[PDB]
């Protein structure tokens, strides 16, 4: 609705599910990927990507 | 120029998070922590400095359920780091997986919304 602002954003938010990354029960990267994404979130690296990729237009 | 406030009670999440992330303003307001939270609100009302870096949930509940909803919070709940709350357990306790299963199930079955609407719901939350 931000790019082709023809529709509206009626309704509220519910069933708020934080997007995760699931793996099989055996994987040697689960802890590593968890700590890496935690570090990226803490340093705000994802926010820059949000600014430079999606939240960049308005009408 | 004006004397501002960084009131953070000791033995809490706010002071530890501030000193872990940005250990610069803590030293400036080291001798500024209020005794509790009721006296903290009293000092907030009794104008000497209008600032409190506290928990988002507690502050939101207080603002929603305030006497006339006079004092407010800066921003639309822009939490510094949304970490939430946790449930304690013993090291290696045999119940953690079941605890998580029950918690996620009750997250699913639309009841903690009822709990929040019963306890932490404000009076000015809908009011603008």
């Amino acid at each position: 609705a931000s790019q082709k602002c023809d529709l509206v954003t009626t309704g509220e938010l519910f069933f708020r599910s934080g997007f995760g990354i699931g793996m099989r029960k055996d994987s040697p990267w689960k802890q590593n990927v968890s700590l890496s994404i935690l570090k990226s979130h803490e340093n705000g690296f994802m926010e820059d990507l949000d600014k430079t990729w999606v939240r960049y237009q308005e009408c | 120029s004006p004397p501002f406030r960084f009131g953070t009670v000791p033995n809490g999440s706010t002071e530890r998070n501030i000193r872990n992330n940005y250990p610069y303003m803590h030293q400036y307001m080291t001798k500024f922590n209020q005794k509790g939270v009721e006296d903290a609100l009293v000092s907030l009302k009794t104008g000497k400095l209008d600032a409190f870096i506290y928990d988002a949930a507690v502050l939101n509940y207080k603002a929603g359920r305030d006497e006339g909803c006079k004092l407010v919070t800066i921003g639309s709940g822009y939490i510094f780091a949304t970490t939430g709350y946790g449930i304690a357990l013993q090291k290696g306790s045999p119940w953690k997986r079941q605890i998580d299963l029950a918690l996620l199930q009750f997250v699913g079955d639309g009841e903690m919304e009822e709990l929040e609407t019963l306890w932490l719901t404000g009076i000015c939350h809908n009011e603008k």
